[PDB]
């Protein structure tokens, strides 16, 4: 009843069903996209990609990557995609505060770069394990 | 005018006999 | 075409049709909500079904723009919602000339200068009590902290918003009357047919979007 | 005499400017419309929905500018 | 007028009904099950 | 006199200008209706009528145009 | 008087050039309101509100010059 | 006399100002067209079908400025 | 007398001529408005909250220039 | 007589302002056949009958601005 | 005098060709600045800050024109 | 008279708001071919073909205004 | 004496064109000073700095505009 | 009189109006030609031969102006 | 007379035409120049430098016609 | 006489209205061919080969327009 | 006589119009220039060299508009 | 005499639209030729070759209006 899904980190497959409406959230921002979609390839933020089983709205934790979408067999290559949600938030709080914590040590010109993206991947973890 | 005082009349009224129920 | 007044002279010269037309229609409107509200089931039954979308129209409305307090004035703004429908719908049906008028005529409550204007004062009005009721009372919004400029021009948009609203409603009804009476009297009625449509879609979402820009500004009320 | 010959100008050229306008409009919003619809096939229902809602909305532009000429053709208050 | 409007007073009691039918249907159906 | 002359320039310009907006209106509301089919055939009907929804809305406009420029040339109350 | 056809062809102008500007806003509004629906419809909601919103705005231009425009046309208290 | 005059000036830019917007249109739209059928030869018969419409309504546009011309030209209840 | 209704004439191409620039502004601010809330629908209130600084401009400068467009008819201090 | 002044002008005018849009149409138009032609060497049956028979389309609409003005110029029924 | 009409058509112009530019133009910076809102959520109090200043002075434009044409409709010296 | 300098005006108005059109026509139809040329050089016999069928289809629009204004000048049924 | 009107005239249309322009660029210019701002969120300090000194410079061409008008209106040299 | 007058005037006009269109012309298909002979070399030959065909057809579109005007000036068959 | 009356004319669509450009020519160099220094804030020094040259030297283009305009007013050499 | 005068404003015109379109063409050639320098050093000798040709017929297009325009000054055969 | 008034009319719009298109001129050269020098601020010397160069002619563009406005003004033959 | 007024109408006319257009035409050419050089600054002396040359040819084309203006304004043989 819906478009083909795989998950892909480089290591594996993550889970290869298909799931009714997903909220791609791109580097131009979230994108729904739809059973019978025309094929559109884009790309992928280090955000929050939520699905919809038609029976229960779930998001997906990952760390970046790549989507593509074709003739409803749909590909995203991620980069560190945990299946749904393996995580509490007391964890991801107490990598919060040390990744601001670190942010501020970490001052020089490549370390600006490292402790951003560090900070990106931490924020969401922790707005992916909310539920 | 009076009409002022009758739509705030009937916003009243009905407000009062018609939202909450 | 005769849109001043007749002469039912009562302390100030008064317009007629501002009197019985919003007379009336905030008669049937009371009508409406008054016997069908006498024995609801707790089942939304046939006219409690179309009362509460109505007002879950309202609560979606009220509560997606105004604040934290929008309740005790969605029964304002519902009835204005309310009273702009029937009387859209009321403009666009209600036989007003095969009745005819020695002294004037009788079309919509919107067409006259009064029953719209009251309208914004009454929304100004409580726009200035609720910036000194949810600010304090030395200086409401007009108050220019960062520029040195603004603070003229606060209180002059606090004094052209309402009336540029009443324009609104101006432009809206006016025009209206205008479409019906000069295309029922090019021709007998075979020609209104396909605007009628029109007119009923553009007077539904002229209620709609007199409603959301009520809320709008109850809401700058509120900021 | 001359005021009816000025105010049939009046209502030409108020057709005409009436129809400069909505024309582009309705342009550029219904062809973003169906470009959606192909992006888009599951809420072509809301994309009708915003599609008609507009399209009327400018239809009501050239028909306030058609009435207004229509009153100065037919039913007039001056001549 | 006779006929004129009794296209959409027609379109009224039966369409209008038959779209507001479907909305209610699934908040009925939410609401039971 | 002048009147009459007032009257069929006015229907003259009414009926031309009338044309600019809605021809690049249905120009690059067709492009982008065209451009959506070739990226999906799958939904050619329901493109093709919010297409013809949004033609029939431009040729409105042009109808307009074209009964007030008429009105002004036959049934001139006017002259 | 001639005042009157100075009254009128101000009129048309006014109407004219008044329901010229806001289509073209419109359209382009509307565009960018269905290329949003298409691309998401979780906040279906708060685009047909703001499509309502700024659209009525649009309309509330164009009835801004069009009550001056009936003042001059019908009720005007010059002539 | 005059009148004749400005009819015939006015089936003149009555043609011009109506063959100025569709000609553009026509154009933005083919040219979308026959890049879509570049893109993709399956939907071949559906975009000719389609863009037939629409140019047709084009024609229809122009051939109402036409109609307009000729109607001033030949006879004019005027002229 | 003309020198008096030259007043009549100004208002009507003023009004004509102040109401095409906030169409398009607005139009603009519209579209991009709801082209962000297809974007980010969770920060969109904020971003209303920005549509109605936006609003209160546009509707500042368009009234603005209402209250002398109609003092052009009502108060004449020449004369 | 200035009926054959105004009659020529207006022939004149008139395949000049019908010669305007379907140049600037045409040029958009085959600019992007040719495009598409560059684009994929096996659709060019369907991109030669989709651009000849628009370009047809253009040819007709300024050859309708050049049969007014011949129309005004030969056989002219006033004078 | 006709001192006093050309500086009420003056005033009228004024008004209008001051507020056709600023409104296009606040359109395009309000446009710009929702998308940027739509973009990042954090840096929304300098988007406001920079948006006021910036929208300060576009009011102040279209208020400049509106206070010459108070100067020529008021308080003027000539007439 | 006026009849033969009439018609000359006409005919270099003609010729000029003719050859503002498929000058700029010809220059996009031109350059997009030529850039198709360079993008795939694979199909140079059909991309010239429809070059030389595209800029001979603006040609006959510039000839028929070419051959109405030597009309106008030479052969002047009137004078 | 018509040295009056001539001057109410001129300095009308002086600051209505001069007013034309620094609109729309000021427009550009804050629409992607705000870009500028959404897209980073750490030079606010300069970027705000050169805003404002553009600002300064095109409202400082407003009021050169605005100097002339005044020049014309009270400290008029010639009446 | 006023007839070679007119001639020479509507010389002039003709080969202004003639002029404009082709230099935007020529240009923007140089520009192409340029970018596309910068990406890819390999058919200078081909690219040469339709560039200069291309120019050969816009400065054939103006030279039609320039010889109808040298009809107006040197060998006028009217006068 | 009319030789300072034209005088004063000419000074002020002097000061507005040459006002008009500029506006749009700082504006789109301010944008670009804002949103560069949001691509990098590294040399804001030179950027500051090049931007102010272009503005000055658009701001003397202002001032020429600033001071012709003050010879046309005050420093006339004529009366 | 008004023959010399029309020589005189028509050759004004001539030149004027062969300077505005070349300028737009020879800018849009020579900012794409100097991006084709930068962006490919290969073809350097053929992009100056087709920058000279086509500046060269702009150039002859520009001086068409100077030669015709000073046969309307220097050479009158008429007056 | 005349002659002075026309001669101050054509010297206003002369240095106008010879200032209001370089000004958008120098506007898009100075915002290219700026958002290259953030691209890379390496050649910032040949960078200011040639953009100084363009600016110096464009600059020759509006003292040319100058010279000739002061040499129509100031050392005029006729008047 | 009106040849005089005639002729310096069109010499001021000449110089203005004889800079407008060389004013866009430089200004495109100078901001993609600096945004080449900031592209890769290897053939800095080709690119500033070219710039100049293309530069200098746009005002050749105003040196053409400058030569024109002082043949009306110096040596005029009607005036």
């Amino acid at each position: 009843m819906t478009l083909n899904l795989c998950v892909l980190t480089p290591n594996r497959s993550i889970w290869n069903s298909e799931v009714k409406e997903i909220i791609l959230s791109t580097n131009s921002g979230q994108i729904g996209v739809l059973p019978n979609h025309a094929p559109t390839a884009t790309a992928v933020d280090i955000g929050i990609l939520r699905i919809r089983l038609n029976d229960q709205w779930l998001t997906l934790a990952l760390m970046g990557g790549f989507a593509r979408i074709g003739n409803n067999e749909i590909t995203i290559l991620v980069n560190d995609a945990e299946r749904g949600s393996d995580i509490d938030p007391q964890e991801a709080q107490q990598t919060l505060e040390i990744a601001e914590a670190n942010l501020r040590k970490a001052e020089g010109k490549r370390q600006k770069i490292e402790a951003n993206l560090a900070l990106r991947r931490a924020r969401t973890r922790v707005e992916a394990s909310n539920t | 005018p009076i009409i002022m005082a009758e739509f705030l009349f009937l916003m009243f009224a009905l407000d009062k006999i018609y939202y909450t129920p | 075409v005769g849109q001043h007044f007749y002469w039912q002279i009562g302390g100030f010269q008064i317009h007629g049709q501002v009197l019985i037309t919003s007379w009336v229609v905030i008669a049937i409107l009371l009508g409406s909500a008054a016997i069908a509200v006498r024995s609801p089931q707790t089942i939304p039954t046939g006219g409690q079904n179309f009362f509460e979308y109505v007002l879950e129209f309202i609560r979606d409305v009220s509560k997606t723009q105004i604040g934290e307090e929008y309740r005790p004035w969605v029964p304002f703004i519902g009835t204005m919602f309310l009273f702009i429908f029937v009387s859209n719908w009321s403009g666009a049906l209600l036989p007003w000339k095969i009745i005819q008028l020695p002294h004037g005529e009788l079309a919509a409550p919107t067409n006259d200068i009064n029953t719209t204007v009251a309208l914004a004062l009454l929304t100004s009005v409580a726009y200035f009590y609720a910036g000194l009721t949810k600010k304090g009372l030395g200086y409401f919004g007009k108050y220019i902290q960062p520029t040195p400029i603004l603070l003229p021009i606060n209180i002059l948009e606090d004094f052209t918003k309402p009336l540029s609203l009443s324009f609104r409603l101006f432009g809206n009804i006016l025009a209206d009357e205008l479409v019906v009476v000069v295309l029922v009297s090019l021709v007998p009625l075979v020609v209104p047919i396909p605007v009628m449509f029109l007119g009923l879609f553009t007077s539904g979402i002229q209620a709609l979007i007199f409603a959301t820009l009520a809320a709008a500004y109850i809401g700058e009320s509120l900021e | 005499p001359l005021i009816a010959a000025a105010s049939v100008i009046a209502a030409g050229l108020a057709v005409g400017l009436a129809s400069i306008g909505p024309g582009v409009g309705q342009g550029t919003a219904a062809g973003q419309a169906v470009e959606g619809i192909a992006r888009q096939p599951e809420a072509e229902g809301k994309i009708r929905g915003t599609l008609l809602l507009s399209l009327a909305f400018m239809e009501a532009l050239t028909i306030y500018g058609l009435v207004v000429a229509l009153a100065l053709l037919f039913a007039n208050p001056f001549v | 007028n006779l006929i004129n409007l009794s296209v959409v007073l027609g379109v009224l009691i039966f369409f209008g009904k038959g779209v507001l039918s479907d909305l209610l249907d699934n908040r009925k159906q939410r609401i039971l099950n």
